[PDB]
């Protein structure tokens, strides 16, 4: 397994993954999740064409 | 110790005990109130609160100090002079308030080093297999009695 190609992809593609769950990304989606409702249910209303 | 281990009061709660005793000995204005405004000490907090221990008997029931708290509470010094926040001395306000924020630190924090304790126990396995890949967990009990079979035998 050392020194194969495949080997270090997969390796990498383990170290990636828990990059991809690191806090960073974590607080990312805590707060993206407010986010999403703050600033937000204007859309909604927006859509009506009645004011244009 | 608090302003060197919190120096910004992030999860810092202030306390005043012997409140009832305080009542005829209450700390003077100059120094204690710099405290609960955080200008004597860095210390900053969440909240400053006091709570009654009693008037020194070792014997006293929780029913008893929580009573007195509410008169000491209700007549003295520590709210009438606006250096307590009302919502903040008593009891059962430290106690809630130490709840909330303890399980909300709780579930922000436990989560994260919870992932990390996984990542721990796999970190654990990476040095250790490593170290020792025919043998794993092996204790130095059980090598002495194995050493003592040898030199037996």
């Amino acid at each position: 397994a050392t020194d194969r190609g495949s080997e270090s992809d997969k390796h990498f593609r383990k170290v990636s993954d828990k990059e991809k769950i690191d806090q960073l990304q974590e607080e990312l989606l805590h707060t993206q999740l407010k986010y999403q409702r703050i600033l937000e249910r204007l859309e909604k209303e927006n859509k009506e064409l009645r004011k244009l | 110790l608090v302003s060197q281990m919190d120096p910004h009061g992030r999860r810092t709660i202030f306390v005043l005990t012997k409140v009832d005793l305080a009542e005829k000995n209450v700390a003077s204005p100059s120094r204690i109130q710099q405290i609960i405004e955080g200008k004597l000490f860095p210390m900053k907090a969440l909240g400053y609160f006091a709570v009654v221990t009693g008037k020194g008997n070792s014997s006293e029931s929780i029913e008893a100090i929580r009573e007195y708290e509410e008169e000491f509470f209700q007549n003295s010094k520590l709210l009438k002079t606006s250096m307590l926040k009302a919502h903040q001395v008593t009891t059962r306000n430290l106690s809630l308030a130490v709840s909330d924020c303890f399980w909300k630190m709780v579930r922000e924090s436990v989560e994260q080093q919870a992932d990390s304790f996984k990542a721990t126990r796999f970190n654990l396995e990476t040095e250790w297999k490593n170290n020792y890949p025919r043998l794993r967990e092996l204790d130095r009990n059980e090598l002495f009695e194995k050493a003592k079979n040898e030199i037996l035998d």
